[PDB]
């Protein structure tokens, strides 16, 4: 539960290079796949089961 | 003094904030067209001795949106004025950008007489400019200060032939003020360079105001290397002081695998596009 | 108040329908006849508020 956005799935350290005004990533179907984590500046990647 | 010029690929900004790569984005928004033109005032000063009028500060109508782009090493640009009169009866914002702050103050400004500006006005024997800036009067009844950090700074530019080109773009929606700026390191000799930079989102307002007019608090204290000429209409000169007025086009983006834009496809200019 | 409240204040003439999240505060008396509102006040000439 990222600032209030659910889901479902395991988190792996990520080596996209977001930016400072980025904080969600998406694909095509308009679905979460890379997440910016609130507390610490981490960039994670979702992957379903 | 007044000109004209081609704008081929420039004005292209970050539609949202979301990160996407190797991907294709069909989107619809205020963009600038392709291979539009773009005017060219220069701020001439004709006669250091004398004090002959300079008219180097007009009005803009600011129809839905401009497009902002300037090509100096110094900081002789600072801030832009908006409002629908700029008189005491209507309100209107007043972004300035000194040394290494802005501040940002909506409110109905009775009156901005000009900068200050002296008669001998040369900067070839001095170069110190010193807290010479005072533009308004009064303020009555308003509010949003908005003291933040600058919002353009000084790039070095080293061995010549190297100098920044500045690129904002403002737009009014729904009484939101939306800021995108870009500053590209390189342009060398070309006047407009062709190519693509996109411009990043910079600062989003709450203002509530209509506007339909703005210019430039330029200030024309002094001002070198500025060649003047007479030329009207469908010409050409030198200004380092450009705008452009945006539309509702539709674009198609082109992202890289890096997440930055890479190539861009009007969907509005040619049967092929 | 049972005397009456003033201290409330509402526009009835303007030139066009303002935008969404937009704010007029003008005094201005409104051109509502062939008359050039000019002056202070006067028939076909309006106080908006
Ligand atoms: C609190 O949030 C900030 C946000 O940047 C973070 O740097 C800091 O480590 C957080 N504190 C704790 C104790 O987690
Ligand atoms: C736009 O600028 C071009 C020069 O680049 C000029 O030929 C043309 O008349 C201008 N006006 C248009 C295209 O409406
Ligand atoms: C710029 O303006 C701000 C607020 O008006 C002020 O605090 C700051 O000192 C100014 N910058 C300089 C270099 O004086
Ligand atoms: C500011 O408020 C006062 C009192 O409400 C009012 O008399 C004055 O006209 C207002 N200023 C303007 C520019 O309308
Ligand atoms: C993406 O960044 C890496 C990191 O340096 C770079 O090697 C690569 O060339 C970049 N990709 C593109 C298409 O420029
Ligand atoms: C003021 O805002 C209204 C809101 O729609 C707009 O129609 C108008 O053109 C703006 N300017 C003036 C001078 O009324």
């Amino acid at each position: 539960n990222f600032n209030g956005l659910t889901g479902t799935g395991v988190l792996t350290e990520s080596n996209k290079k977001f930016l400072p005004f980025q904080q969600f990533g998406r694909d095509i179907a308009d679905t979460t796949d890379a997440v910016r984590d609130p507390q610490t500046l981490e960039i994670l990647d979702i992957t379903p089961c | 003094t007044q000109s004209y010029t081609n704008s081929f690929t420039r004005g292209v900004y970050y539609p949202d904030k979301v990160f996407r790569s190797s991907v294709l984005h069909s989107t619809q928004d205020l963009f600038l067209p392709f291979f539009s033109n773009v005017t060219w005032f220069h701020a001439i000063h004709v006669s250091g001795t004398n004090g002959t009028k300079r008219f180097d500060n007009p009005v803009l109508p600011f129809n839905d949106g401009v497009y902002f782009a300037s090509t100096e090493k110094s900081n002789i640009i600072r801030g832009w004025i908006f409002g629908t009169t700029l008189d005491s009866k209507t309100q209107s914002l007043l972004i300035v950008n000194n040394a290494t702050n802005v501040v940002i103050k909506v409110c109905e400004f009775q009156f901005c007489n000009d900068p200050f500006l002296d008669v001998y006005y040369h900067k070839n024997n001095k170069s110190w400019m010193e807290s010479e800036f005072r533009v308004y009067s009064s303020a009555n009844n308003c509010t949003f200060e908005y003291v933040s950090q600058p919002f353009l700074m000084d790039l070095e530019g080293k061995q010549g032939n190297f100098k920044n080109l500045r690129e904002f773009v403002f737009k009014n929606i729904d009484g939101y003020f939306k800021i995108y700026s870009k500053h590209t390191p390189i342009n060398l000799g070309r006047d407009l360079p062709q190519g693509f930079s996109a411009l990043e989102p910079l600062v989003d307002l709450p203002i509530g105001i209509n506007i339909t007019r703005f210019q430039t608090l330029l200030a024309l204290h002094r001002s070198y290397l500025t060649p003047g000429d007479s030329s009207s209409g469908w010409t050409a000169g030198a200004a380092a002081y450009y705008v452009g007025y945006l539309q509702p086009r539709t674009f198609l983006l082109k992202y890289n695998e890096n997440g930055t834009i890479t190539d861009a496809v009007d969907c509005a200019l040619d049967p092929l596009s | 108040k049972v005397g009456g409240n003033y201290n409330y204040l509402y526009r009835l003439f303007r030139k066009s329908n303002l935008k969404p999240f937009e704010r007029d505060i003008s005094t201005e008396i409104y051109q509502a006849g062939n008359k050039p509102c000019n002056g202070v006040a006067g028939f076909n000439c309006y106080f908006p508020l």
